[PDB]
RNA sequence: CGGGCUUGAGUUCAGUGGCGGCAGGCGGAAUUCGUGGUGUAGCGGUGAAAUGCAUAGAUAUCACGAGGAACUCCGAUGCGAAGGCAGCUUGCCAUACUGCGACUGACACUGAAGCACGAAGGCGUGGGUAUCAAACAGGAUUAGAUACCCUGGUAGUCCACGCAGUAAACGAUGAUUACUAGGAGUUUGCUCAAGCUUCACAGCGAAAGCGUUAAGUAAUCCACCUGGGGAGUACGCCGGCAACGGUGAAACUCAAAGGAAUUGACGGGGGCCCGACAGCGGAGGAACAUGUGGUUUAUUCGAUGAUAC
RNA sequence: UGCAUGGUUGUCGCAGCUCGUGCCGUGAGGUGAGCGCCCACAUCGGUAGUUAC
């Protein structure tokens, strides 16, 4: 319950979810 | 005598004539005030008393000035015969 | 291995239930549109405004016609394996709790694989389409505003069938069995037994705390962990229309990353008190005097936010 | 060399600064005695009289 523990997990999910959108409609 | 009020404006309609705070002159942070509602009620009552008809109230919305409008309408010309509340949502549309 | 027993387990019977599931009907309030009475200077919105609707006739107000979505009060409690379940009524199902002097006789617990169900959002085909509303458009505030505020607005939100299989899917606490103290309430079956939540012995714990609904004392089986990043990543394999889901490394890198509490400091977090926030005259504009800073030539040295000049 | 000092000074701008007991906590910690006046100006009442009245 420090709070900073969940910030790293939230941040890497953003990179992963954004990296897939760059090539989603890109055949 | 139908008084339609809200958090922003109060208007009154008698039927024949109508009045509102915006028509009376108040623009912002004053339409929902006791002065503007009574002024609009007096503006409508000036023609209401000079109409040959002498009524029931149909206040619909919640706002600050319904009492002032009712009192002014009763004082000028005719008197408020009955203030029957018609304020109307049994879990209806999502806001 | 061969018999027995009824206490565990199950079957039957009676009583008591219930926002449990599926399906068919019925409803009023609000609200949307279309067509007509009355009527005219605005309405709407905001901290203030504007974009918007409106005299080729608004807001408001009275009717008729066509529709979609959600169920105020009761209402905090109850049910379900979980996800979840709330207008009224009916049908068909399932299930629970309590007891019987009815039955059978250990028929039990757990469970890797597998299978079933599984919020919201999302996908495919066909319907429907009132409100709200991603994306998008315009108006504001800001140095900027790709946001917060306002006005519009398409998917979606609704229904049927089929995919998908995820969540802070949480009590962050797996299932079963037996035992161990008290107080305050509450529901049902009648002082008793089930259930439902907060203070609290022993005990447990690092502490916060848990404490008969244990995180106490014990037994059985399953799931999972072995420092932090890299990383739930890469490769391969399985599944899916797609979105994606499942299984799941290594190279390299660091001496930390963490939990609970204590004292300060801070808060565009609150509370309680006590003084800065009506009058008068100056400075900032001019000329001189004076002290500094700067440049020049030797311009001695020091004092430099309030608290130097 | 005031960033090695003594002694002095300006600010913080001030109402809370210490000494003992017990008790609570695994711990870091929490919670009977000492301390917060002076000078001048006003009124009146007794003594002094010069280079003062
Ligand atoms: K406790
Ligand atoms: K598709």
């Amino acid at each position: 319950p420090n709070g900073k523990k969940r910030k790293r997990h939230k941040m890497a999910t953003h990179k992963r979810k954004k990296r897939l959108k760059k090539n989603r409609h890109k055949k | 005598a139908h008084i339609h009020s809200s958090f922003n404006n109060i208007i009154i309609s008698l039927a024949i004539s109508w009045s509102s705070a915006g028509k009376m002159g108040f623009r912002s942070s004053k339409k929902n005030t006791p002065y503007a509602a009574q002024m609009a009620a007096q503006d409508c009552a000036k023609v209401a008393y000079d109409m040959g008809l002498r009524v029931t109230v149909y206040v619909k919305g919640p706002g600050n000035g319904r009492e002032s409008a009712i009192r002014t309408i009763h004082g000028a010309g005719i008197e408020v015969m009955e203030i029957i509340d018609v304020t109307p949502p049994h879990n209806g549309c999502r806001p």
